[PDB]
């Protein structure tokens, strides 16, 4: 955002919305593919409270780490925390979920984890 | 900035308003420091 001359010189996405406080819009010109352009928003939004410093949002991109409640945790455990198997989101066996891959489908929800 | 002037007060070329409190010795000259703020705007850390 700052260093006005910025908007002239190529840019980083590194170099703007990671090292600084950036818009969306710089992030949407920088990343135009739309499904990680939400990906990173996630991620912003999420990293909203590892917005500094920079190599806790570098950990934040990674995502292996739940954030808080776990809104950005994209990692591949899909076991409860006693071993019970995790039921697909999406699949009414053998619940209905009310919150489900329709309510959230921005959390990337994969099988099981 | 174009065009502007403040005549001179101490010896060695340094501009100020000189007042008078029981002498002219005084001259009040105040300091101000700043930091950056999107240091993070939060430190637990005693910011510098
Ligand atoms: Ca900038
Ligand atoms: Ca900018
Ligand atoms: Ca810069
Ligand atoms: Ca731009
Ligand atoms: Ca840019
Ligand atoms: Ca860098």
């Amino acid at each position: 955002a700052n260093t006005f001359l910025e908007e002239v010189r190529k840019g980083n996405l590194e170099r703007e919305c990671v090292e600084e406080t950036c818009s969306y819009e710089e992030a949407f010109e920088a990343l135009e593919s739309s499904t990680a352009t939400d990906v990173f928003w996630a991620k912003y939004t999420a990293c909203e409270t590892a917005r500094t410093p920079r190599d806790k949002l570098a950990a934040c991109l990674e995502g292996n780490c739940a954030e808080g409640l776990g809104t950005n945790y994209r990692g591949h455990v899909n076991i409860t925390r006693s071993g019970i198997e995790c039921q697909l989101w999406r699949s009414r066996y053998p619940h209905k979920p009310e919150i489900n891959s329709t309510t959230h489908p921005g959390a990337d929800l994969q099988e099981n984890f | 900035c174009y065009g502007s002037y403040a005549r001179p007060t101490n010896s060695n070329g340094g501009q100020g308003v000189m007042v008078e409190q029981n002498g002219k010795l005084e001259s009040q000259v105040e300091m101000q420091f700043f930091s950056t703020s999107t240091n993070a705007t939060n430190e637990v850390n005693n910011i510098q």
